[PDB]
RNA sequence: CCUAGUAACGGCGAGUGAAGCGGCAACAGCUCAAAUUUGAAAGCUGGCUUCGGCCCGCGUUGUAAUUUGGAGAGGAUGCUUUGGGCGAGGCUCCUUCUGAGUUCCCUGGAACGGGACGCCACAGAGGGUGAGAGCCCCGUAUAGUUGGAAGCCAAGCCUGUGUAAAGCUCCUUCGACGAGUCGAGUAGUUUGGGAAUGCUGCUCAAAAUGGGAGGUAAAUUUCUUCUAAAGCUAAAUACCGGCCAGAGACCGAUAGCGCACAAGUAGAGUGAUCGAAAGAUGAAAAGCACUUUGAAAAGAGGGUUAAAUAGCACGUGAAAUUGUUGAAAGGGAAGCGCUUGUGACCAGACUUGCGCCCGGCGGAUCAUCCGGUGUUCUCACCGGUGCACUCCGCCGGGCUCAGGCCA
RNA sequence: CCGGGACCGAGGACCGCGCUCUGCAAGGAUGCUGGCGUAAUGGUCACCAGCGACCCGUCUUGAAACACGGACCAAGGAGUCAAGGUUUUGCGCGAGUGUUUGGGUGUAAAACCCGCACGCGUAAUGAAAGUGAACGUAGGUGAGAGCUUCGGCGCAUCAUCGACCGAUCCUGAUGUAUUCGGAUGGAUUUGAGUAGGAGCGUUAAGCCUUGGACCCGAAAGAUGGUGAACUAUGCUUGGAUAGG
RNA sequence: AGACUAAUCGAACCAUCUAGUAGCUGGUUACCGCCGAAGUUUCCCUCAGGAUAGCAGUGUCGACCUUCAGUUUUAUGAGGU
RNA sequence: UUAACUGAACGUGGGCAUUCGAAUGUAUCGACACUAGUGGGCCAUUUUUGGUAAGCAGAACUGGCGAUGCGGGAUGAACCG
RNA sequence: GUCCCACCCAUACCCCGCCCUCAGGGUAGAAACGAUGCCCUGAGGAGUAGGCGGCCGUGGAGGUCAGUGACGAAGCCUAGGGCGUGAGCCCGGGUCGAACGGCCUCUAGUGCAGAUCUUGGUGGUAGUAGCAAAUACUUCAAUGAGAACUUGAAGGACCGAAGUGGGGAAAGGUUCCAUGUGAACAGCGGUUGGACAUGGGUUAGUCGAUCCUAAGCCAUAGGGAAGUUCCGUUUCAAAGGGGC
RNA sequence: GCGAUGGCCAGAAAGUGGUGUUGACGCAAUGUGAUUUCUGCCCAGUGCUCUGAAUGUCAAAGUGAAGAAAUUCAACCAAGC
RNA sequence: AUUAACGAGAUUCCCACUGUCCCUAUCUACUAUCUAGCGAAACCACAGCCAAGGGAACGGGCUUGGCAAAAUCAGCGGGGAA
RNA sequence: GUGUGAAUACAAACCAUGAAAGUGUGGCCUAUCGAUCCUUUAGUCCCUCGAAAUUUGAGGCUAGAGGUGCCAGAAAAGUUAC
């Protein structure tokens, strides 16, 4: 029953929503019990990181096109490139993707890169210490700084492009003929007449013959 | 807090300010929106002048991101140089070297033209440009060039 | 978390209402049908056995190895990889032990209260003891210490080895892939799904670059993306029902669960089921010996206690209603408002203060000056010097001014 | 111009207006005297006397009503909470604003710190494809607080005439994939627009909506269970009723 | 005979959905200070009820704007009781 | 618009206060924001409709009760002060 | 009926005192001030429904009074006092026995005469209505504190074999017998009791259950139903028992 | 009304039931109400029932034509009316 | 349309009989009544003498008059719009 | 000072009549009529079917018609003497 100037309300509160509340009182209780768990399986893996590698990904819609992101895993061709078996990847904390490919080669020169100098970065101890082999370090190297997070030391250094850039004059080009906002204008008529054109043209081609 | 409300200061008093004639029944008129048509019509035409009809064509599975395209004008152009740079070009030291500017990098689109420009050429890297922002820019020394 | 009260549905009325992208927590991948071991069913339940094996049976209408689309098979080609046994040391559980006053005086039935003097503190959380206790007692904080049981993790060492099995680089060629299913028509239900989103009933019923999807029905021609009709798998999520624990600006016996008590009890109904009321003597029963009146219940003395104005109808004991004693009123109601009178009872205030003159007593110390210190830098304090017409306290006498109530 | 009577005494150094001018009746009372210093004055309670006075709560044009509820006492007993709006008050920052989904840390449900995204705001208009805000010192005229070298410049806001952007209806230049393109100039049209930004978070009050919604109250409707020890009908098996 | 079916029958009894809805009756708890109403207009299966305008309160800003008036005088129009 | 710079609106410049051109008052100027109650009324002077008439039914201007005590009508929501 | 003198009293009019509201002024080279203070001047006060402002109390939380108390905290009674217009605050006397207040902020299950309100308790009516069907009682002695309704004897009566007699089925569950007894119950009394307290009492080859079937109920073979389960009792079944 | 391949009736269904251990002197469904003497006229309306040459009306499926198809248009056509 | 027998069915008349009536009178048993013992309930704003007036148009309470003397027992059915 | 009905005065086009000035936006004036949703026709040659084309079909924008007489506009027969 509406008597003034008002707002129409909706408001969806006539089923038994009684029955469905979910307060949240235990936000700083949780938040402790995973705090535990972290430092319990850090203490598991005691000289491993914690995190995998991942590779650079693009975002895949036309809005947020520009930026980048940490992806899944990397595809058998970067994999192949860099000289690592399928098979032992996955176990030196590296994440594997089998359903993804390389359409580009922008995207894949990036990240072999950045998969070659992780391998030089790694050490690797041998099986039976009394008994090492030829790919084992040979423990004079053992001893050395190292990283425990591998998601900062090894995250996106920059997602978008440089805000801009100072050049000297006389540099600066021509636009195009016509102009620019022209420019748009006939590339989108262009488009709406591509069928029209094309059988008008054709079938006077069958006309004169 | 209660213990400051009009409901303490009714104490005492009979009906508790609601009417001795008319006694705050349950629910007089309806419940919600009842009677758009017939006996709340005369509030819902002085003001909600609309609520009833059908205009215009459906659309089926509208996704928002075909159709994101942030615009901004070119008074405003200049302020997205940094300060200290730009302290530079319009005090008059530089008067050799031209700023490029990246509109996709801060959020735009489409770049509209409002305002005024300063006599400084210009390097803008746009999605969309605007007839008369074209003008603007192009007598000012600068270009505008379409970067996809 | 956001998208979003959005696209969409709806006597397009009241109303209803998702998904893609994006940030984060947590992360892990895999095995079957379709191939001839065919130069050797190479596989398995059961029984007996000295523990080495044997026997029957299941099974060729298919039991192991090999392959699962990410491939793979079949060929080339050179390198590389792979078993067992010890094991310090560390972490979980239970159990041994842990600092300081009963010092002195007063009130009290009893100090745990008041005053004076002490000590401990990685321990001043909480409870008991005849009243508010850090030092009377149990416990509390800190790392160690006595003894015992079973699982994990793991620094680093000691020994076999290619019959076998595994990884990588390239290729002419091969490359088997799930049917009364998919799909279509019709009917009912459902969804935001709109010439029909999912599900189920009936009729018809496929194919091999084939098939499904690309949110508007249909025909022709292109393009993008996956591989259905067989199967397994930890973590981030829900919950106070079961067994425990720690807490609160929550309730304080008509409150809080129906139940602080022999409460799902007593009780009602043929039955399904319905379902209450009820906490507190005192620090300690020390729960009243003995005499006397009475048939007895009980009464009067006399006792215990700080108190019986605490006596098992017991802490504190209000109102409605009632008894005795004292005062008062009453010719068909009582109560109440304004203003006197009589009687009873009662709070305030007043009972001196200041000043001057004369007389008496007692003391150190008024003006002035010198030294030290402080401070608002010109105003003060302390020590010394004074030494009786000065200064101060008390007492006696005289005088002026003011001070209570009604006129 | 001379008598008689009643009620009242506010203020608290001087200042002023004046006169009959060693002074005064002129911007508010002082002087003399007596009794008593306690139940005397005054206050509380009970009673008699003069005058006045219908039982409260509620609906109603009208209640003391022959309108309803009320024998008496003690304890209990009724506008609350959450989400979403709106105007006004206080506070922080300000073309920006918001740490707490989450991470670091801690004397541990407290306190302190960090950042990528995201929400609202900065740009509107059409059903839609789409397009997208300066002739002028951001305009002219009449009023405007305040300032001023006195001539003038003129904030906020009110009225009025113009300019620009989107939609609707006309006009159709240069050019040309010869059917595309849409310059320029108009029109008793139209918009929740531009014309030197005002918003975001939080605190308190009034109001609104759906929720048990200020408290107590129907005659009904639906899902699942228990009864023939009374009474109704029937079946198998038994019993009982002087003398004319 | 609308009779009887455990003192219940023109549709038995028990628990739950359920604090079922009500434009209709009843009640709604301390004091002082200042201001102070309406039963009328239009629409509604509307007439014991709602929305809308009116009367009322509070919070303010622009000036102290010299503007105004349930009134009289003077000049000039309309009316059919 | 007119045969026509002949008209029409809006303008620049200039002239006219010695008295800004009827009375009285100004114990109350303008604008905006948010919201409560009410929407059953009744009585009286004059005018007035239906009815034999009514403490009956229905209207116009203004004053009252409702929402209000006090002094008169012995008593009496509306009468006189 | 008309005219003329004097006189009586409203919360109305005039003058004065005091309270509150509103409006307009004064107060710093500060010898100054709950500046929210103080001083001077003027006008006004009726009110249901309703609006706003200021204050007083109750249960809890932070800060502060170096707050009160077993030499007596809280609570309760009191025709005993003081303050405020008012809600209320403070003190004196009596009883009692262990905790409790003032001031500024925060918070809410925060103030009662009514609702045929909820639970518990108590009055007038009132020593009143009443304790009247089934024919009926009397003398002596014993026990005992106490005898119409205990016991013995002797008189008078009733039930009058379809009984107020003698035994059973259903149902009840110790009500049976003995000894003893304060209160409560036996609508008067009580030494008596189906009440209270302490003990005791129910023996079967022959009397019943146990055996057989009736109306009827339920397994098995099978068929329905998503399912709790419905039908089916000789049915479309490989269904048994006798001797050495 | 009915000769068992049946009439009346129960059940969500069933290899399920009642009448039925039944067969027209029987089972099932209605109206009037001992005996005596009687029981008239009306088939327009509403019901029940019978006979299909009649083509009038006419569903899904099926048949024919046009179109690139979705689709549209024609005959034929059960019971009932 | 008639109808023998039958009926705790509805109606009218005649004989016998009578306290139904003119018109009331008397007797008996158990209560009511008094005493000893025991001992409730409905109901209740406060209460309880009238005449007229006005008023919500039928007052116990208001206005003007009549009047008015403690405490009590057995009956009664006008009022308390019981 | 919302809607519906009806009415008055101009502006920009195209016409009728009259020698011309002029008159004409239905009947000399005061009554003679109708929302949302849905269906249907006229108009431009216009926009969309959201992987890309071409023709059917469907969906949009502007103006009329199909109707609500309870006429600011629900889809609607009786009885109760239980």
């Amino acid at each position: 029953a509406i008597k003034h100037n008002q707002q129409i309300p909706n408001n969806h509160f006539r089923k038994h929503w009684q029955r469905r509340v979910r307060c949240h009182f235990d936000q700083p209780g949780k938040k402790v019990t995973r705090r535990l768990a972290r430092r319990a399986k850090a203490a598991a893996l005691a000289p491993r990181p914690v995190d995998k590698l991942r590779p650079i990904v693009r975002c895949p819609t036309v809005k947020y096109n520009r930026r980048t992101r940490l992806g899944r895993g990397f595809t058998l061709e970067e994999l192949k490139a860099a000289g690592i078996p399928r098979l032992l990847a996955p176990t030196i904390g590296i994440a594997v993707d089998h359903r993804r490919k390389n359409l580009s080669e922008e995207s894949l020169a990036a990240n072999v890169q950045r998969l070659k100098d992780y391998k030089a970065r790694l050490i690797l101890f041998p099986r039976k210490s009394n008994k090492p082999k030829k790919a084992d370090t040979p423990k004079d190297q053992q001893t050395a700084e190292t990283t425990t997070s591998l998601r900062t030391s090894f995250g996106v250094e920059q997602p978008l492009a440089p805000g801009f850039t100072e050049i000297s004059k006389s540099e600066i080009p021509a636009g195009i003929e016509g102009g620019a906002y022209r420019a748009l204008r006939k590339a989108r008529s262009d488009a709406r007449l591509v069928g029209v054109r094309e059988k008008r043209a054709k079938e006077k081609a069958e006309a004169e013959a | 807090p209660t213990r400051f409300s009009k409901t303490r200061k009714h104490r005492g008093h009979v009906s508790a300010g609601k009417g001795r004639v008319g006694k705050h029944r349950k629910h007089p008129g309806g419940r919600g929106m009842a009677g758009g048509q017939h006996h709340h019509r005369t509030n819902l035409d002085k003001y909600h002048p609309g609520y009833f009809g059908k205009v215009g064509m459906r659309h089926f599975h509208l996704l928002r991101n075909h159709y994101w395209r942030p615009s901004i004008n070119i008074d405003k152009l200049w302020s997205l140089v940094p300060s200290d740079v730009r302290e530079q070009y319009l005090s008059g030291q530089k008067k050799d070297t031209a700023p490029v500017i990246d509109l996709l990098s801060h959020g735009y689109a489409k770049l509209l033209g409002k305002g005024r420009l300063p006599e400084i050429p210009v390097v803008v890297r746009a999605r969309y440009v605007s007839a008369e922002a074209e003008r603007k820019v192009k007598e000012a020394g600068g270009v505008v060039e379409l970067v996809a």
